[PDB]
């Protein structure tokens, strides 16, 4: 894949051109490499969804909903 | 959330729906108030006693 992208990327140098076969390998290679680095996230909840009665949460703890809010910032600084 | 370096919080509606048949149920108590009473026996002074 290194190869090949390198190999496109300095042809004009030698004021040559490129063949479709070797763009077909040039992109199966960059697919390949592509495929192994490939990561799909996932979406947490917002933060103010509510916790069914089944998971027993607990009014001891914020577990009454998901977590992730990052509140009370308050201090100094005024005009907040 | 943080929203472009700030701190605005979600919006947090209340539409108390779960209150009204609760105040149905206290002005029925409220209506017929129930308090202790004490029957008599079967005896010549009992009814005295339960006055």
């Amino acid at each position: 894949a290194v190869g090949y992208q390198l190999l496109l990327r300095m042809l004009s140098d030698y004021s040559l051109e490129p063949t479709p076969q070797v763009l077909s390998n040039a992109q199966r290679s960059y697919d390949a490499l592509m495929t192994d680095t490939l990561v799909v996230p996932s979406m947490r909840r917002r933060g103010d969804f509510p916790v069914g009665q089944g998971n027993k949460y607990d009014v001891f703890t914020s577990d009454r909903y998901y977590p992730g809010d990052l509140p009370l910032i308050d201090g100094d600084i005024p005009n907040a | 959330t943080k929203l472009d370096e700030q701190f605005e919080k979600y919006p947090k509606f209340e539409i108390n729906k779960v209150a009204t048949e609760l105040n149905r149920i206290i002005a029925e108590y409220r209506n017929n108030r129930i308090t202790v009473k004490f029957r008599p026996g079967d005896r010549e002074a009992s009814e005295e006693l339960a006055n």
